[PDB]
């Protein structure tokens, strides 16, 4: 066994680490307590569970978790939340003043001030770990805390654990629910920084999860709630091979064998079936080919893009529920009659396939209905440049005009870096370019 | 009020539909770079389909299909019908054809030259892409140097009085429910010069293109306006020469080529479940041998429109692609 | 379309199907980075403060 | 706990401060003697960003109320919420300023502000953690004007990482007292381009016409007038003082407002225009909260274009119309906002209305037309300044002819700054 840390980075980092360890305690049967009337072994073990959870004298199952923010409401609320006995003190830190969503004050200005505390108390969890095999960090691109300091983060941890695995979990700014003007800046600031500390990371675009909250669970005007605990879902689908027996994805080194043969291009695409809403009175049951399919529809991806018009690199299939090898070969079979999936000529046209037979686990009293079986596809594929071209658009238009830059500015940063950066951003499309497109 | 932006000034089609748009005071025209829009007449190269259906609160919608640049092609559309199980190598309405890059099916095409060479039968090959005709093959690859080498139809069609070879242009309009509409208006580019089957230096009566012929044939605009017959004569002529209709003779052979192309490209580009629409208007160039048997020799992606027809085209244009998305306060058959 | 190393245990199984073959800065400039943003910010500040005396 | 604390100078300034207050207090569940007896716990957990808590659960507004003369702040005391304030932060001198931007900027003011710097001071220390000041005043006359931009100036002195914002009431000749208030108002704007990071630019001029035409006051007083300052005031403070995602603080709205530095002069709007039973649709809502008629700058909106838009909806309504009406708006009216900043326009909605209302919607705006404002008073300034007109009441404080050359250059210059970004 090998344990996992994870790293919740600012607002939109804590409030989905805070439904994804609300999701994990329910699949593997932990109470808010923190007890786990389950687990035999009192006080330790090296179960699958284990890596995500270390075990009190007491009984008590701690997730191996820190929460950071500059600004202390967000994590004042798992403080005095449900899962409040589940955490130490200690794991949960706050600043007085946030980042302002400026990249530069939350990377350079307060950063500054609270990397080493953070550093620290990252330390104490690996101290408990007989063999840290990684991190896993999540964040928002569009916020100062959670693009500035993140960057920051990530560079110091690759300085204090350079044999260890850094994964991602980024949240792309969508301006139905974004908060500032300036995301694209901190996006692609965060970007430049982060690339050659990340081995793989896996981007929500908040406007997939927003229509898919509406097209599929019927919910009007989606909250941070509703799309918590639709990305929490996601997040387990991906991280449920470190946390139960299994043979693939078993650690954190796998994810970048099996889903990025180049480094730089570490961003696989996640597409999720099905959702369903729990309101639904009248439901049919998804097949094992009807929620395959899904998985090349891009109303079910977690980045709105076309896979068709560019190509796959690596391609993973993660099932939940009832569903046994026969029924995939024959939904994959019929699929690549009938759609355009083209892999690179340097790779094998193939899926390397995960089946978990617990079906997915829902909050009571959630959005989304229990289902028999579901999927996450995990695809490597070109067509996700697409976000980053959005994305550098709107960094030109602002920039040429050199708006909002005075901020940045005025918190230590050189003007030269967001050039820098997106000279960076430049070369990361053209990479894109020269895989997918003939 | 509905929203647009136009991104190519230089097509004569949607200048028109532009045109039309404004005239009804319920559609605004944007600038180039206004994000805001409903619709974008897109630009010819790299068009930025990545950044369309990303703006809350608009339908966005786009004259052109990702992905049918692989129908538009020479080289691509060589490529798209030998390899597509839909269409694959037994298709019968397509002439042989292969790749050749300058300096593969080099060797195929010799191959299958040498059944012509030794075998007694016309072994004269046209070079696409600045065209050369020719009966010798190491001629060809002497002007090659992405190129298409295809059987050049040594007994066409041939219109009288005159003795003129002709190619037929249809026009297609596919609109975002991927509703294929031939209209019903086609045009014959014809040579106002005789077929010569000697003189391939000649290529006034062996090119069929509007531009060449009035370059350089004396006799352009002599049997009709501009070398162009429109299908109300043409029809009157097989009627009177060889006792048929252009829809018996032509046309069906027409509708099924145009429907098994872009049926064949469908799940390759259809916008059904995306995030923006796509329509786009196509021009099927056609051949038509002494066997009354038609054959496809090009599809173009961006096709201008006879002076004639422009008005009634791009009417339809806004009828059937425009105002079927963006409702405002038939000239096409369905395929 | 081959299905190779087939995994099972209680808790599911893995596998994978083919359908066709193949055809870095140190501690010390972190912290050379952060302190010289910091003094661009004391030196920006220094010129308001001097600015105001004025 | 992120503290604002507010200080308001001069007749103008104590006077839309205290019905701020009111205003505020009231829908806080605040009553004038500092007790609370609201029945929404939405009401008391931002309550610390602009009060302060005593024993017996006495709320007391971090306010500091300044003026060179004694007699509107002794209204204010003895007003309707008069007795709320803290005794000891009412800093009052007895010469006055006289409507001049020097007494109040050099010679009288000079002798008071020292004691205003202490008060700030004994505030400040009091903030778990202050995210910055805001000012109410005129500048127009010569405590608020000159006197507040001297307290201003002496604040980021002290306070340099801190957000400075303002409530700056214009000048017009239409609701005016002097003739020298655009001498005032262009001194004061020379300091505000500096030593701001906001400023919500209130138009006497504006304020009459929507009392006049509107309104229908026949006799428009200047009460009648700060009673659409107050409930301004109320909307754009309002994603500060209840829970929020969209410009919870100072900063942040900074930075959604701020493009460019010198460019913070907000043009500020409110719906509906109150002096009524039927509630307005969130349509009717958002169609008149843009309208002209609804701003406070009095600048015509499409004579410019949009840098920012912040809008906060307040009141109990569907979030998706909120969503799609606001769409509608900037999809209709596109040309209005700058492309080369993306998603320029921002939306709150808050649960509570304000009293009276069930629905309200109050507009923030950065407008290039705001260029109008700046012209008018430049007009009114050379129309004076070339005959040197008055000038003997400055120069008798000791100033030179070239501080009010520098003042209206300056000013100039951000009115061709204006015009730069409406053309790009
Ligand atoms: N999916 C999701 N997105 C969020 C959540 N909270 C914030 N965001 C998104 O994250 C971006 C804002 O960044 P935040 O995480 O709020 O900022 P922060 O990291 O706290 O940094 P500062 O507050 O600027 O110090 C916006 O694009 C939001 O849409 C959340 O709970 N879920
Ligand atoms: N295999 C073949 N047999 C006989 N004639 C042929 C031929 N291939 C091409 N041609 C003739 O050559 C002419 C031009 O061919 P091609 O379609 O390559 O040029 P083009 O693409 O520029 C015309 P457009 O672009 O306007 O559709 C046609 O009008 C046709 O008559
Ligand atoms: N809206 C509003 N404007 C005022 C009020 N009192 C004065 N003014 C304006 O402010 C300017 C006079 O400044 P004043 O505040 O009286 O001078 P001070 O006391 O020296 O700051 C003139 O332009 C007046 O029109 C008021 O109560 N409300
Ligand atoms: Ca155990
Ligand atoms: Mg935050
Ligand atoms: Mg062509
Ligand atoms: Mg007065």
């Amino acid at each position: 066994m090998r344990e996992c840390i994870s790293i919740h980075v600012g607002q939109a980092g804590v409030q989905i680490g805070n439904a994804c360890w609300e999701l994990y305690c329910l699949e593997h049967g932990i109470q808010p307590d923190g007890q786990m009337p389950s687990d035999k072994t009192i006080g330790g073990g090296d179960d699958s569970f284990n890596t995500f959870f270390s075990e009190t004298g007491a009984g008590k199952h701690v997730p191996r978790a820190v929460f950071v923010d500059l600004e202390p409401t967000v994590i004042d609320e798992v403080r005095t939340g449900t899962y409040r006995q589940l955490f130490h003190p200690e794991q949960l830190i706050t600043g007085k003043e946030d980042a302002a969503n400026n990249y530069a004050r939350g990377h350079y200005t307060i950063g500054k001030e609270i990397i080493d505390l953070v550093l620290d108390r990252i330390r104490k969890l690996a101290d408990q770990c007989t063999g840290l095999q990684g991190f896993l960090v999540f964040h928002s691109f569009g916020g100062g805390t959670g693009s500035g300091f993140t960057s920051l983060l990530m560079e110091r941890l690759s300085v204090d654990y350079g044999k260890k695995s850094k994964l991602e979990f980024s949240i792309y700014p969508a301006p139905q629910v974004s908060t500032a003007v300036v995301e694209p800046y901190n996006s692609i600031l965060t970007t430049h920084t982060t690339l050659e500390h990340s081995d793989c990371a896996f981007m929500v675009d908040n406007e997939a999860i927003y229509d898919i909250c509406r097209r599929n669970l019927d919910i009007e005007r989606p909250t941070y709630t509703n799309l918590n605990r639709l990305i929490s879902q996601i997040v387990s689908s991906i991280t449920a091979s470190l946390r139960f027996d299994g043979a693939l994805n078993v650690d954190l080194t796998e994810f970048q064998t099996n889903l990025v043969p180049y480094p730089r291009i570490h961003f696989p695409l996640a597409t999720y079936a099905p959702v369903i809403s729990a309101e639904k009175a009248y439901h049919e049951q998804l097949s094992v080919a009807e929620i395959t399919n899904a998985c090349f529809e891009p109303a079910n991806q977690m980045v709105k893009c076309d896979p068709r018009h560019g190509k796959y690199m690596a391609c993973c299939l993660l099932y939940r529920g009832d569903v046994v090898p026969k029924d995939v070969n024959a939904a994959i079979a019929t699929i690549k009659t009938k759609r355009s999936i083209q892999f690179v000529d340097w790779c094998p046209t193939g899926f390397k396939v995960g089946i978990n037979y617990q079906p997915p686990t829902v909050v009571p009293g959630g959005d989304l209905a229990k289902v028999q079986r579901a999927v996450c596809m995990l695809s490597n594929t070109t067509a996700i440049a697409e976000a980053w071209a959005r994305l550098d658009h709107k960094f030109d238009l602002m920039y040429a005009k050199r708006a909002f830059v005075h901020w940045y500015v005025g918190e230590g940063m050189e003007e030269g870096e967001f050039s820098e950066a997106r000279e960076d951003m430049a070369a990361l499309e053209k990479d894109y370019e020269e895989v997918g497109v003939d | 009020m509905y929203t647009f932006v136009v991104r190519d000034e230089n097509s004569s089609v949607y200048a028109e539909v532009s045109r039309l748009l404004l005239a009804t005071g319920q559609w605004k025209r944007l600038r180039k770079d206004n994000p805001r829009f409903n619709l974008m007449l897109g630009e010819r190269n790299r068009l930025p389909f990545g950044r369309l259906g990303h703006e809350p609160g608009l339908v966005q919608l786009v004259n052109y299909y990702r992905g049918a640049d692989k129908l538009c092609r020479k080289a691509s559309l060589v490529k798209l019908i030998k390899t597509s199980p839909e269409l694959s190598e037994s298709c019968t309405w397509f002439p042989e054809s292969y790749v050749i890059y300058p300096t593969d099916e080099r060797e195929v095409f010799l191959a299958a030259y040498n059944r012509r060479r030794e075998g007694r039968e016309g072994n004269v090959w046209i070079a696409k892409s600045g065209i050369l005709i020719s009966s010798e093959a190491s001629e060809l690859l002497d002007f090659i140097d992405v190129h298409v080498i295809q059987k050049y139809l040594e007994k066409p069609l041939l219109l009288e009085p005159g003795h003129r070879k002709f190619d037929i242009r249809s026009w297609v309009l596919v609109d975002h429910l991927y509703n294929i509409y031939l209209y019903r208006e086609g045009v014959l580019r014809t040579s106002s010069e005789p077929y010569n089957s000697a003189n391939f230096q000649d290529k006034t009566c062996h090119l069929t293109n509007h531009c060449i012929q009035k370059e350089y044939s004396k006799n352009y605009g002599r049997y009709e306006e501009g070398n162009e017959m429109f299908f109300e004569e043409f029809n009157q002529y097989l009627m009177d020469a060889l006792n048929t209709t252009l829809e018996n003779s032509i046309l069906l052979q027409i509708k099924h080529i145009i429907r098994s192309c872009l049926m064949c490209i469908e799940p390759a580009i259809s916008t059904k479940h995306l995030h923006y629409q796509s329509f786009q208007l196509f021009g099927f160039d056609f051949m038509v041998d002494e066997e009354l048997k038609v054959w496809l020799i090009e599809v173009n992606g961006a096709p201008a429109c006879a002076q004639k027809l422009y008005a009634e085209l791009c009417q339809g244009i806004v009828d059937v692609a425009i105002s079927s998305v963006f409702p405002l306060a038939s000239i096409f058959i369905k395929l | 379309m081959e299905v190779i190393e087939l995994n099972k245990c209680t808790s599911g199984q893995s596998f994978e199907v083919i359908l066709k073959p193949p055809s870095d800065p140190s501690l010390e400039e972190i912290q050379k980075k952060l302190e010289a943003a910091e003094e661009r910010r004391k030196y920006q500040e220094a010129e308001l403060l001097k600015h105001l005396a004025e | 706990m992120r503290e604002i604390v507010h200080i308001q100078a001069g007749q103008c300034g104590n006077q839309i401060g205290a019905k701020f207050w009111e205003v505020i207090s009231d829908e806080h569940g605040i009553d004038p003697t500092g007790s609370y007896h609201g029945d929404s716990d939405l009401q008391l957990e931002r309550i610390n960003v602009y009060y302060n808590e005593a024993t017996g659960n006495k709320y007391v507004p971090r306010a500091i109320l300044v003026d060179l003369e004694p007699g509107t702040m002794d209204s204010v005391r003895s007003g309707p919420f008069g007795q709320i304030f803290r005794p000891d932060n009412f800093v009052f001198g007895q010469s006055g300023a006289g409507n001049n931007w020097a007494k109040g900027h050099y010679t009288e003011g000079a002798e008071l502000v020292d004691s205003v710097l202490d008060v700030v001071r004994k505030e400040s220390e009091s903030c778990d953690c202050l995210q910055g000041f805001q000012l109410t005043h005129s500048l127009g006359g010569g405590t608020g004007s000159g006197m507040g931009t001297l307290l201003i100036s002496k604040i980021r002195e002290e306070y340099p990482d801190r957000i400075m914002n303002t409530f700056s009431v214009m000048p017009s000749p239409k609701v005016s007292d002097t003739v020298v208030e655009p001498y005032n108002a262009t001194l004061s704007v020379h300091q505000l381009v500096e030593n701001t990071d906001e400023t919500y630019c209130i138009d006497n001029e504006a304020l009459y016409d929507i009392c006049f035409r509107t309104l229908k006051l026949t006799t428009p007083t200047y009460g009648d007038l700060n009673h659409l300052v107050s409930a301004t005031m109320s909307g754009v403070t309002t994603c500060l003082r209840f829970p929020g995602q969209l410009n919870a603080d100072l900063r942040k709205l900074a930075v959604n407002m701020v493009p460019f530095p010198r460019l913070h002069f907000f043009m500020p709007g409110f719906a509906p225009l109150t002096s009524q039973y039927r509630a307005l649709t969130v349509p009717e809502l958002t169609q008149q909260m843009f309208d002209s008629k609804n701003m406070m700058a009095a600048c015509d909106p499409r004579h410019g274009r949009y840098l920012t838009v912040a809008a906060i909806f307040r009141g109990r309504m569907s979030m998706k119309e909120v969503d799609e009406q606001m769409l509608n708006v900037q999809n209709k009216n596109s040309s209005y906002f700058v492309e080369w900043i993306p998603n320029n326009v921002k939306t709150a909605v808050c649960d509570i209305p304000p009293r009276g209302l069930k629905m309200s919607a109050t507009f923030i705006g950065n407008s290039t037309a705001i260029q109008e404002l700046f012209k008018r008073i430049s007009e009114q300034f050379t129309a004076m300044f070339r005959r040197k007109a008055f000038l003997h009441w400055y120069t008798g404080e000791g100033m030179d002819e070239m501080e009010f050359t520098e003042a209206e250059s300056n000013m100039n210059d951000l009115v061709s700054e204006y015009q730069q970004y409406q053309d790009a």
